[PDB]
């Protein structure tokens, strides 16, 4: 038995430590630890409900927008407010454009250097690399001349002797399988990704007022003033500008990101057979389109023991079965109260006593659904949409499988999606489907303004006595998010966030059951225990966010 | 040629101050890291992890001693002997003080490192403080906002590189090109303020004509910054007040994260 | 899918109103002519010349009778029987009146076609007049400026295509989204005007701090427009006053091309 | 034999009529006519000298900036003002970036459709088209995928039945010589050109305050306030933004525009043997860099009877040899006073009497230099630089000749530059050399601000008595420009503009000698007198601007 520690894990959001016991070169047991806490739930308490969203948005700047939108949904739930449909269209465009930026940056800037060897790219033939993509992509920036320009940038960085954030990498590791030409293609696409994600955030900025950290929300709707004939407000010229950036996203997503996802699977097919974190999956429906906080464009649901054929649909953010099932425990976390707690009755009392393998070892809490461990995020979201029989999702997955089949001669079955590469595939499918959400909601907003509806905001009243409770659900880039608010005598008396990376990264629970990160690592082969790249590959597939997980 | 070295350490950060760089255009983040600087340590983008990346940091602190710019985002927690942020088994305050010893220049990017920010608000659960409070013997350059426009940072670094000194600073060590004026003393809605033309609620007639946001709680009268002139994202016309929402005072200690959204500002 | 037809005729133009389209981003000029409209006549970009292009104008005015948008840039000269602008051997006033008969909508782009502009200034050597003066029984939509931001024109054409009618207009037939307010009633330097903080000469200490340009001759107090909010070129922060020069009043009849640069404006 | 009229000439600035007598299939005699007048010289009379630049800038919106800069230089000449060096760097960056936009738009949007058949591009094989450019260009957007996307845009336009401005063109004419593949390459580059020219105009806007029609000039310097530490003024962040756009121009200019110029010459080599307009050439030096209105980066001069070896250098905008030689006649123009006039003593009295072949037939005046007809513009500019032995100009011409040699096995000599294609080559060489002017002048501004010089403006005084004469010279995109101001009792008593298209397009002169447009057409073959494409090819090579020529 050897014991290793990976601290810090890089190319994530925030502060993560991973420990592994290794037996004969195979991981036998793992520990996940969030090593930073702020106490954001306690900072927001004892304030006016209307002020929470500006404070709790700062839980995370990578998944900016998400905690702002969950917080106003939670106050609207408590107060019984129906949001105007124009405010829904604007919230939906922001969340879909933000999520497009988030997924592109995760695949390229955070995950690609687990799979890609930059030094190998220096040995590539740029003409052979271009020829490999003929009949695989229609992208306009795969020429030998583009690839030669990118190769020369790598050559100049190496010649300088200042590799900086590219230094002391895993170059030559036995788990690096791509040929030189495919390493060069991937570096070219890493640089091209930075232009696409910038255009996605220009959509967010024009509605939000800036990004990171939008400033256009309210309990009761949005602060955008709709007036096609007004100077200095949201007029037809401003809407035309938004549309010009929406239109720039599709080609890179469909002809670069979707294709590279199939190509990485084709070269790493053993990664379809490892990294299973759970047998239960949860997602919430998203993108409401009616006057009563419902009629979602994407469906939600609960899968138990990997059985898609008997899943439970979720069509409402007021679903009592979803609400009643959620609890969190701190038995193996650095908090005082250990028994499972419903979030409206939650506490967050710090009790740091250092690391113990069998005691407390993390600032993350342990969430359960009716007492079970559950995986959230793009793998859960894709499996629920396939269980619903959503044609758009089956057709998009089939386009990835057709490219994989062209390169390997093999198909993919649903059993192979419960894996490190299945999780990456689910994130790409999501990013592709969000482009049609953007086109649909822009068209809906233009049509509704044309009918004479310019309404955006319902002013709340907040009773000065009494005690009442609300919950805001949101399908975030990393999975199901919920904010839980209790109001007493007009101010916040309890606030609890249960965040997607909390579900996946949390430590052993009240029954000592193992959550997704820790379960996914059992069985991982480790060629060099001093350089455990195989462990980081599986952990990065979950897109860890530790500011989110711990708050 | 050789590029000037930078060491970036995150303490109680949300990563929004790093993410600001992904919206920048002059330079773009790819031109920043390949042409403008050598980014020798940054955990969000680093190929290396764990023991390899800690070795890379130690090697760079030795090779570039007296030469690097140190950048910190997030607050620094002092309660309970530093344990609310532990990296590689040590309190982050110890990593930051070690890196400060050899720095040519030190920058607090964002309200959290500049003055404690949201993480130090309310009851302050972790005893979070500013970068200047943990380095009392050093001159810390403060670039506040939650997060700032990334060029408030990038043009400060460019002044150090091109002209060999920091930009001119105010009495809070903030660069004057970005923080030298109140937002209300350079705001395009000041004519409406002067005439008594005010939005009373979001979606009312005045709000839908672009009137002054003072009576919705605008903190422009008590916040120093460049949000009305430089604005955000380099597309034109984009800052909170132009979109329809009051300034919250996120740049300014005692305003953002303390005063309610709809609480009225003091006017000089 | 069929695109809405447009006929563009230049009279006493400098071509700056057409060149504004080459700075546009929403839509770009290439998306305008391939996706948004069918540009049926425009002499600056047309493949055909001479007899072929006059054949194409005639065919288009017949095919699309009652359906096309007519656009004119430049003033129309009436002195000496129209001979100060002659195309294919005939006065431009006769080409414009013939095209107006079948138009669905008629737009004067620029100060020259909107009110006579620089070409009708001083002694008016050619008897230059506005498009509305040569078409007295027709409603002409005025989009003034020298030249206007191209999106003041493109969002007016988009409102006609998308919603089937012109945008809301003021008493000079100018779209309210672009011309509804004085520049001085939405200018970011108003705080400096209110405090008496004025530039006295270019390059003086107040000019180098971004103070109000009233005492340099700024015409913002007497000019309707969106120059301080929409600004120019979609890069952020670019309009004459932001760059350091007073407004000259180029949007507004009686102001631009009549008053000296340094002559003071009347304040309401 | 027969008489034709081309009216209107399209793909120029302004209102032009060309008449030709055709005999035995060739043009035997031509007439050029400007058909619109405004009287801009009269509109600016009796005003304050400081106001002129804002009025006379509106002579032209295609060559925006140029009349503004010439007007302030004329007032500074009359008043004896030395412009601050920082004001010269700013004026120089604006002129160089404007000229880059101007040349790119002329080659692609205005001239390419004389040489390119868009219908023929539908027959092209996109892979064969991309293969043709291997080893003559390193451009990153020459892929078969790029060319297929462009071909599909052409296919969709044609399929709609609405060709608009692309209709009733010269498709299948016997003078159209490009293969289908080369037609498709040219249309792809036409669309890519629109992005490069937009970046060039972002440089202009950040210093000018907008474009078209900049607003940052003054008699005495510029209105930009230099303060690296100032909010709301020209600080280091704003200068970094300007540099980001300067850096985006070079690759398109060097790898697309320069290469296309050599490719058109390779397919149309008989156009090196026709279109000679003159045997005398003039250019002025440009881009002053000292504190006393001199030390130019580009040289000027006068060439007589095509003899480069005996040319006369011009190194100063105060050169009395250049000033004393310039006159204009109205014998064959619609003005009253016909004898040659020095511009300080010029009149502009309208006298329209209709068209006569042997009488008056244009609003354009007839300029001479010591009584001779002269060509101005990029061919003049290039030939003067080669006479001066400027190595940068030699080297840049040699790079175009090397691509021509690789494609044809033939070389190009200086005698072949006195032609329609030589004029096009001179324009491309100018655009290429301007990218080094932009890098040089940006660096000079940063360095001078670093030395502690923030000065930008010298306030003028204007005596209330006396008569003062000034002239402002400028090397504009179309050639040598001059504005001539007389000040008497504090106001403008005479204003005369002599503009580059006046020199080239002006009608027969006081001695009935023929100017460059009319001379260049003699000998032009015309296959179809109803569709005289060959005449428009030679006239477009001069880049006509008739708002400029007539004013
Ligand atoms: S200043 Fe704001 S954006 Fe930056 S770390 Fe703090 S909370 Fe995040
Ligand atoms: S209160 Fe706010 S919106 Fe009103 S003028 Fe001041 S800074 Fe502008
Ligand atoms: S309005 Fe101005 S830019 Fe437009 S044609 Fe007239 S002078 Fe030219
Ligand atoms: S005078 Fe001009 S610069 Fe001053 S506040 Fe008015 S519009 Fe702005
Ligand atoms: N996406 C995201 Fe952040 C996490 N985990 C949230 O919510
Ligand atoms: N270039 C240009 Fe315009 C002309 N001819 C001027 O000067
Ligand atoms: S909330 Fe912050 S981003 Fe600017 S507008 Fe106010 S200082
Ligand atoms: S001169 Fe014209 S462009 Fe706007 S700033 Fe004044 S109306
Ligand atoms: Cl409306
Ligand atoms: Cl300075
Ligand atoms: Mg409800
Ligand atoms: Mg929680
Ligand atoms: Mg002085
Ligand atoms: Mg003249
Ligand atoms: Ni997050």
């Amino acid at each position: 038995s050897q014991r290793i520690t990976i601290d810090p894990v890089t190319r994530i959001e925030g502060h993560l430590r991973i420990d592994c016991e290794i037996e004969n070169g195979v991981v036998s047991k793992a520990w996940a630890s969030g090593t930073m806490w702020r106490g954001m739930e306690e900072i927001v308490k004892n304030r006016d409900p209307r002020d929470a969203w500006m404070i709790v948005q700062r839980i995370c700047g990578v998944c900016t927008t998400t905690h702002a939108l969950s917080s106003v949904r939670a106050a609207e739930s408590a107060l019984n407010i129906d949001v105007p449909v124009n405010a829904q269209y604007i919230r939906n465009i922001i969340l879909a454009a933000h999520t497009t930026h988030d997924h592109i940056v995760h695949f390229y800037q955070l995950s690609a250097l687990d799979w890609v060897d930059i030094t190998s790219a220096l040995q590539a033939d740029p003409t052979k690399a271009s020829e490999m993509l003929k009949g695989v992509s229609t992208w306009h920036l795969n020429s030998p001349e583009e690839f030669t320009k990118v190769q020369n940038k790598i050559k100049d960085l190496v010649a300088s002797g200042q590799l900086g954030i590219f230094a002391n990498g895993y170059w030559g590791h036995p788990a690096m399988k791509l040929p030189p030409e495919v390493n060069l293609i991937a570096v070219a696409h890493y640089l091209q990704a930075l232009e696409c994600q910038r255009d996605a955030n220009r959509v967010v900025a024009l509605l939000g007022g800036k990004t990171p950290h939008i400033q256009n929300l309210a309990v009761g709707g949005v602060a955008n003033p709709i007036n096609l004939d007004g100077l200095g407000v949201l007029n037809l010229e401003r809407l035309m500008y938004i549309k010009s950036f929406i239109d720039k996203l599709s080609d890179f997503v469909e002809q670069v990101y979707k294709v590279d996802t199939a190509v990485i699977a084709a070269f790493y097919p053993e990664w379809l057979t490892r990294g299973k974190g759970a047998v239960n999956y949860l997602s919430v429906p998203e993108f409401p389109t009616d006057s009563k906080n419902g009629s979602f464009l994407f469906p939600g649901g609960y899968i138990e023991n990997a059985d898609l054929s008997s899943y439970r649909p979720i069509t409402s953010h007021s679903d009592e079965y979803l609400i009643k099932g959620i609890q969190e425990s701190a038995k193996h976390s650095w908090y005082k109260d250990e028994a499972p707690q419903a979030p409206w009755e939650g506490t967050t009392i710090p009790a740091y006593d250092g690391w113990s393998d069998d005691g407390k070892y993390s600032w993350v809490k342990s969430p359960t659904f009716y007492g079970k461990t559950v995986e959230v995020g793009p793998l859960a979201n894709m499996l629920v949409k396939l269980a619903a029989g959503r044609e758009s999702t089956q057709n998009k997955l089939n386009e990835i499988v057709a490219i994989y089949q062209k390169l390997t001669g093999n198909t993919l079955e649903v059993a192979q999606l419960h894996s490190t590469l299945g999780r990456i595939i689910g994130r790409t499918v999501h990013c592709c489907e969000l482009q049609d959400i953007l086109q649909n909601q822009y068209s809906a907003l233009i049509t509704n303004i044309g009918k004479g509806d310019h309404t955006t905001f319902v002013k709340p009243n907040i009773p000065a006595t009494g005690e009442f409770k609300g919950v805001g659900f949101l399908e975030a880039p990393k999975g199901m998010l919920s904010h839980w608010m209790v109001i007493k005598d007009g101010i916040i008396s309890n606030y609890q966030a249960v965040v997607p990376s909390t579900w996946n990264s949390g430590p052993r629970n009240f029954n000592d059951d193992v959550g997704p990160y820790e379960q996914s690592l059992v069985g991982t082969p480790v060629a060099d225990p001093n350089k455990p790249l195989e462990v980081v590959r599986t952990i990065h597939s979950f897109d860890p966010c530790m500011a989110c997980a711990v708050h | 040629p050789q590029r000037p070295p930078v060491i970036w350490i995150g303490a109680q950060e949300c990563t929004g101050c790093t993410e600001s760089l992904l919206r920048a255009t002059h330079p773009t983040v790819e031109n920043l890291v390949l042409e403008t600087i050598s980014l020798e340590y940054h955990e969000v983008l680093s190929a290396a992890f764990g023991h390899q990346v800690e070795e890379n940091k130690h090697n760079a602190l030795e090779k570039y001693k007296g030469q690097y710019v140190l950048v910190v985002d997030g607050s620094i927690p002092l309660k309970d002997n530093g344990i609310y942020c532990m990296v590689a088994g040590e309190p982050i305050v110890d990593h930051i003080r070690k890196a400060a010893e050899g720095a040519a220049a030190i920058i607090a990017i964002g309200s959290c490192s500049a003055w404690g920010g949201v993480a130090a608000a309310g009851v302050n659960p972790t005893g979070a403080v500013s970068l200047q409070e943990v380095l009392p013997g050093k001159t810390v350059i403060n670039i506040p906002g939650c997060p700032p426009n990334p060029h408030n940072f990038l043009a400060t670094v460019a002044h150090i590189i091109t002209y060999g000194k920091p930009p001119k600073l105010d009495d809070k060590n903030r660069p004057t090109f970005a923080y030298g004026r109140l937002i209300h003393e350079h705001c395009e809605r000041r004519p409406h303020f002067d005439a008594g033309r005010f939005a009373k609620e979001f979606g009312d007639e005045g709000h839908r004509e672009g009137w002054c946001l003072y009576h919705l709680g605008c903190k422009g009268p008590e916040t120093y910054g460049n949000c009305s002139t430089l604005q955000f994202c380099d597309v034109g016309g984009v800052w909170p007040v132009a979109i329809g929402h009051p300034c919250y005072g996120c740049n300014e200690e005692g305003i953002g994260f303390h005063k309610g959204i709809h609480q009225l500002a003091n006017v000089e």
